[PDB]
């Protein structure tokens, strides 16, 4: 059966790759404390 | 991408400038050294075809597995040895090779209109 060393020599391929993005990054929250006067339309507004 | 073989009607390749004309400086079967090819042409003709106008092949070309520029003109390594013994100085036609990677297709030709590429799924 005919065979060639050159035929078996490697091209090296196309090396295809696909971009991916994964998950989310943790942060320290900037909590803000508010002291507005209590207003109507809010349930139980006394010690809130 | 199905740009694939360049110049396919569905592929609608621009063709034109990339194609080049070359002659063989030396005959080494698969590794024949060629002349008339620019250093820039090498590595762009990688995965290309090297139709030989001269000789029995008469425009039939073994695929160039790898194109690397060397002294004395680019040395072309074909995927397979050419059918029939190829004389040095035989007329040849040099063709670009399309990797078909979507990015490669885009960089070389950018045929968005005819890219059968599905890079992101």
């Amino acid at each position: 059966r005919g065979f060639d060393r050159a035929a078996y020599a490697p091209s090296g391929g196309v090396f295809k790759a696909a971009r991916a993005g994964r998950l989310q990054g943790s942060t320290s929250s900037l909590t803000r404390f508010l002291d507005l006067p209590l207003l109507p339309g809010v349930d139980a507004p006394e010690w809130e | 991408c199905d740009v694939d073989r360049l110049g396919d009607h569905r592929c609608k390749l621009a063709l034109g400038p990339w194609q080049s004309a070359a002659t063989v400086i030396e005959a080494d079967g698969a590794d024949l050294i060629v002349s008339g090819l620019d250093e820039t042409a090498s590595n762009i003709f990688d995965r290309g075809v090297l139709d030989w106008t001269g000789g029995a092949n008469a425009g039939t070309g073994s695929d160039i597995r790898v194109a690397r520029p060397v002294a004395g003109g680019v040395r072309v390594s074909l995927w397979s040895a050419p059918p029939f013994p190829i004389t040095a100085g035989d007329t040849a036609n040099a063709t670009v090779g399309c990797d078909r990677t979507a990015d490669t297709c885009r960089n070389r030709f950018d045929n968005l209109a005819n890219f059968r590429g599905f890079p992101l799924m």
